[PDB]
């Protein structure tokens, strides 16, 4: 479990159909709503390998070795009816687990990729920025939307800004 | 001023289970497990035979249901259940193991015995059993000797087949037990009857029996049927005293195919690689809920209605 | 000043596997092998026939051991390690099979054929092998007969039994083979023994083996047994003259029960869903390495003393 | 692996019984214990669900425990059931495993997000000692110490003070 | 001024499979699934037989090939593909169980039977069928029994083998089927034939079925073999009228040992645990996908070629 | 997925071989490159005890149940043949989830290591370095070889350059 999805964020926006994960940020111009290209990408780009791979099955070509329209004798037969169940049951217990095994990856894959995206502008907004423990970024030097194309964009160059910030942050 | 992170959620979610929690919502999911199925036997792309009221064991003696399935070939075999295999009553031999066979087999081949018989001997026997066009009739494949002059010894009889041919083949023939002796004798006469069978790789002696059974199709009198594979370059005999059902053709089954057993219809439109006693089963999912005992490609059976596999993210609504 | 954080540890932590370290410690954890299991039978809830001496083979026959289980119902019936099955020496064809479907039962009806005889024959053959009463006997559900008139070809005789039933009907019966020419010629004559057996399903037709001189080796008398299943609505006709072990008693097996091979002792205070020679078994958890193999709801049998579930962290405890 | 058990935290604490995970303070009125419920409940209840999967078919007999079987057969049913059990076997081992593998590293998990919301919390006046302690740069007594683990703790009540500390 | 971290990279990394993503490059993995294996039997350690010609079937009666392996002890017993059983035409009925039997033992004894003969018959009987060192031989451990004068009825013979050991004896026994009846009558007489056999535990007729007409004709001379354990403490006992091969010995299977089938020449230098057709398996590995056909202590076959476990991290080059 | 390897970190180091994980670092001397021996240790360690696993050898003897050289009888060699099939596909099927399971979990605890040396650096530093997002530290005093080796060694002792680096990130 990484700390964000189902933690430090409060609730998931409904209002977000663009993609998975998304900025929300409030200017003195108003107040936006994008979403990340970059990151939802990542994590749909790996649900649809898992869908690859349980689909990608191969097989063998099996006969039949239960008459349906006739009996077959008893001994034999109880001997059928027992591996065939025994198999049924490896298989169903391949089942369950393959599927409890592939959902805890999934919650806990798309989990990262949040806390990546949020460590991705951490890291970017340098010391012009101070988190709050909900998962917004309180930016304390002035901010233009264009600047804020530029948060998203990976392009925000926190130098720039970086003296006004400093100085907001202490007095 | 600010900046915030978020992930997408959902009205209403969807849940699944996990490894620590039974009740997880996420906000997507798909199946894993199908549960609909085609009720129809999907054969574009296969050479098949739907045998209809054949029984497959019919195709080696040529009872009269089966006379469209004397010879052919297939990669597909397919059953069904008002299959009738014998016309006058009696059994087989191994008739299971028999059974598989054919329906392993991608086809089959007729081969003539070319056994002769004297002038002592009728080998024109029919029975009301056995009907072509009104009219009385016997096995396509065998013949049933009988005296030509009533209650005259049978003629002791040795007949021989030799297979010529590369491949094994499988040959068939009845032992008649009448179902009196006033019947037993008209037929074979007073002597003992004896029928001793010979290959290299089989030999046994049959001796028909006298006595009364349930009426079944009206007789009384029964066939007990049998069979062996002859070896290329292998000869078979028969001595015989009378009760003998010969074969007037012998089977050679070629190649491989995949013996279906099923209720559905045909589909020769519809392609598919599995197939069940309802049907057929084209799906991508890796598992299915449909039927146990199938045939071919199948994904394995499992036995849960549903099983959903997370496709989304922990789902938080507001 | 200052804040800290930190995890519980323990002092005597429990080793775990784990996926990199075949050598882990934690705080806790729980068996997921259960070791134990109950060596008696445990018969709670159940509807239960116990055998005892009695072989489910001789249940269809009427074995002096099984005089008490001729009939029944139940839901599980028991068998115990060395059952008797028959007291005329002789052997069962497809011995196995039968077996089988009595165990699987739940329950036998007895039916009787009503199979009469004409003067000439004795239908009370009986023998020093099987007794009750600590005399001669025969199996309660078969009958020897022979010629009454010792010497005398036994008389070609002829008996139909009809399923005039709903279900499906078990017959058994019985051929003898003689001890010597001696013997056979006295109990049915000195003609050829035949016996057709004919249903609309089933034919045979059996033959006596006569063996020779002494009764000490193994050519000696024998009864070897058959079956068939009658269909519903089925006759089913023996032609014989000497040599048949004809039957006066048919069985109907009745619905679906569990069978099982054990010599624990039967306990009726607890319930249980598992079963294995030893006695029951009765787990929370998912696998046992008591017996390979068990039969009922069973925990899957694993090659493995121990595989310990951490229900704890990691453990780090103070230097 | 998250960084915190075995990881950051030289060890854990014999001492700590009303949790898994808590806070130890040192300030003016002493020291104390406080174990995280929060937290303890979160790990605890991951652990009762896997034991809920694994406390989750009717077989009959095929082998004749008293009497002889045909051999033929009698040898197919061993390599069956020794195959089916090989099955088993390889499976309870890898279930255990990969089991007791999310189990300790889940619990990591719990341990590293309770430090990151304190973190979080203690948002200018303190800072990370990197052995799992924060240090405060302010004045900090009992009420303000559970001030912390309530998760009711206003930073800025204490930011201008605490900032003249960490510059002097 | 300034510290940097980092990983390492390979020049090439190497591609593996992971749940998320296929094509997923690696610093190095390694192969989880065997596909070389050694093509020699190693029998390190192993006290073991190698049949070579000999079939084990042969070992119970005794066929001139197999005159070498009629007692013997090993853990292991190989068994070479052309192999032979018999040197007179016939079979073994219930063939494949026996073979099984001797197959899993570890061990053969031999037991005489001290079965003796009256004076009307010539128990030295031999055919040209079994060239034992250049001359008309028969089956080491039977004798062929006959009218000791040509054409006189067969005498009514019985012969008890009793078991004193406390271990199951197998036993075998031939049962002759003649090839004329014109032949049947010059070895055994004119009079019916019969052959009874019974233990405690077993019980059985059988009547040689003779042949018709030409040599070269399905029905001919040939021999059948049968078989029987004879448990600790009990007698078996033969009544014949002539037809009967009768055992001049029997067989103990002793202990317990592998069996295997195979085409591979015998390495003694090498250990191993698992063997199949074409050689052995020697592999740390737990998947081979040399052949689902193996036996001993063996890594399980799967129809994959190839299975990389990653053994190092993600691979980014620049 | 943590956020270091084909992360925030753009390349490997196919330079370095000295170990898995390691150092470079830029002063006024020059560059230097060194690799870290507890990180690389702790992920060669559990790389170990996997390949420990995978060959686990405790095996059940199997005896041949179907002749290669004659026939078999061909009911029970049809029971054979599908049970044998079915066996294999449930081998293959675990097999290939083995290594494909086996494989995601070591890519992320390379990650892991990885991570943790970077939030262990991260922590000596503490406010003597600021992070730059693509995995070096900036470091706002002057740093001779012996203070590199200082970080590496873990002994940085941060208070000694804490005044310099306070007004330097402020100047
Ligand atoms: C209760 C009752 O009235 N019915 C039976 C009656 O069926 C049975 O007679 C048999 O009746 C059948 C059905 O009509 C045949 O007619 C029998 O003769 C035939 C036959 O058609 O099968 C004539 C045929 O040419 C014969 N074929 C050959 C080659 O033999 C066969 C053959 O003899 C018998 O099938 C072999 O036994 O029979 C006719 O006998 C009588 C006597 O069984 O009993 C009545 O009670
Ligand atoms: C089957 O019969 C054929 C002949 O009917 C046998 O093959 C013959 O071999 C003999 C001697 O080698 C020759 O005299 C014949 O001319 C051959 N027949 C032909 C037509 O080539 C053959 O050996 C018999 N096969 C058996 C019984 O196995
Ligand atoms: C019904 C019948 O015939 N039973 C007689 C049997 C048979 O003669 C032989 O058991 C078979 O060969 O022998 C007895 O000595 C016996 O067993 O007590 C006397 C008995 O009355
Ligand atoms: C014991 C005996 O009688 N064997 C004789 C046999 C058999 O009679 C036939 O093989 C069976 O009919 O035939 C021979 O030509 C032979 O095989 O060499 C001579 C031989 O001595
Ligand atoms: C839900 O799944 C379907 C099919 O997998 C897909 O088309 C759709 O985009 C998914 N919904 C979202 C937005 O997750
Ligand atoms: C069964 O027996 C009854 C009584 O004789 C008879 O009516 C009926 O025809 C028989 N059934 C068969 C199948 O012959
Ligand atoms: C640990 O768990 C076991 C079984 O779940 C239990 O008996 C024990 O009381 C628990 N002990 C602790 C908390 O260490
Ligand atoms: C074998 O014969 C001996 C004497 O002939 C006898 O002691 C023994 O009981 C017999 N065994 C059997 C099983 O009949």
């Amino acid at each position: 479990l990484f700390g964000a999805i189902a933690g430090f964020l409060e609730n998931g926006w409904e209002g977000m159909v663009d993609g998975w994960y998304g900025f929300r940020h409030q200017n003195a111009q108003g107040t936006g709503q994008a979403a990340d290209y970059k990151s939802t990408q990542a994590a749909i780009d790996q649900i649809t390998g898992k869908l690859n791979r349980l689909v990608e099955k191969t097989n063998t070509e099996f006969e039949s070795i239960e008459s349906e329209f006739s009996e077959i004798e008893h001994q034999i037969g109880n001997v059928i009816n027992w591996t065939k169940d025994s198999i049924t049951d490896i298989w169903t217990y391949q089942a369950e687990l393959l599927v409890a095994m592939e959902n805890q990856h999934t919650i806990d894959m798309a989990d990262s990729e949040m806390l990546n995206l949020y460590e991705r502008v951490r890291k970017q907004l340098r010391q012009n920025a101070e988190e709050d423990g909900k998962g917004c970024f309180e930016i304390y030097h002035a901010c233009d939307d264009s600047c804020m194309e530029s948060i998203r964009n990976n392009t925000y160059d926190h130098s720039q800004y970086r003296e006004e910030a400093l100085l907001n942050r202490l007095n | 001023d600010k900046i915030c992170l978020g992930h997408h959620a959902v009205a209403n979610g969807t849940i699944v289970k996990t490894l620590t929690n039974e009740q997880e919502e996420v906000t997507n999911a798909t199946e894993t497990v199908e549960s609909t199925g085609i009720n129809r036997l999907c054969m574009k792309g296969r050479k098949h035979k739907d045998l209809g009221n054949c029984h497959p064991i019919g195709m080696l003696i040529g009872t009269p249901a089966c006379d469209l399935h004397l010879t052919g070939m297939w990669d597909t075999l397919i059953e069904r259940e008002n299959a009738i295999a014998y016309c006058y009553p009696g059994a087989t031999v191994n008739v299971e193991a028999l059974r598989q066979k054919i329906m392993e087999s991608g086809g089959i081949n007729k081969i003539s015995t070319g056994f002769t018989y004297g002038s002592s001997i009728n080998s024109a026997g029919t029975t009301r059993a056995c009907m072509r066009n009104g009219g009385n009739s016997f096995y396509a494949e065998l013949k049933w000797l009988v005296s030509k002059s009533a209650g005259q010894n049978f003629p002791q009889t040795t007949n021989t087949y030799r297979n010529t041919d590369t491949a094994e083949h499988l040959i068939m023939w009845g032992i008649h037990h009448p179902s009196s002796t006033q019947e037993k004798n008209t037929l074979y006469g007073t002597q003992s009857l004896s029928i001793s069978v010979g290959s290299s790789t089989y030999r046994n002696n049959f001796v028909p029996v006298v006595g009364a059974r349930p009426q079944v199709n009206g007789l009384s009198s029964r066939i007990d049927f049998h069979w062996t594979l002859v070896q290329p370059g292998d000869n078979i005999t028969f001595s015989h005293n009378g009760g003998l059902i010969a074969p007037s053709r012998v089977s050679k089954l070629i190649g491989r195919g995949l013996g279906i057993q099923s209720d559905a219809p045909i589909d020769n439109n519809c392609e598919s690689k599995c197939f069940w006693r309802g049907g057929s089963i084209n799906t991508r999912l890796p598992f299915q809920n449909l039927s146990p005992r199938t045939v071919g490609q199948c994904p394995k059976y499992v036995n849960r209605r549903s099983l959903m596999l997370a496709t989304g993210m922990r789902n938080v609504p507001e």
